[PDB]
């Protein structure tokens, strides 16, 4: 996963 | 002159694994480095050691090909990497990015 929202 | 220098924070292919056990060696919070994300194909993704933790961030493109984390769009990678390094990348704490030793 990723800290920033990806959409 | 203004020493014409590659970057030496991007590593070009290298597993999120592998990204996170370098950085969790470095010094300071900040320290960061430009991957290109095996988990899709031209797509890039940001990661920054904090604390005990290294925190990775999927770099966005929009219509225009432009990059960008957050809302703020940059023409390129150099443009939103520095422009981090006083701006915050994180939404819950002030970390600003710092080049890797």
């Amino acid at each position: 996963g990723y800290v920033n929202p990806t959409y | 002159g203004s020493h014409m220098k590659p970057h030496p924070w991007f590593f070009g292919k290298i597993p999120r694994a592998k990204a996170e056990e370098m950085l969790s060696k470095q010094r300071h919070d900040g320290a960061f480095l430009i991957r290109e994300s095996e988990s899709a194909p031209g797509d890039f993704s940001l990661s920054v050691k904090f604390g005990n933790d290294v925190q990775h961030f999927k770099v966005l493109r929009d219509g225009a090909g432009k990059y960008f984390l957050w809302v703020v769009k940059f023409n390129s990678l150099n443009e939103l990497v520095d422009y981090h390094r006083s701006t915050s990348v994180s939404r819950n704490q002030q970390i600003f990015l710092r080049d890797i030793e």
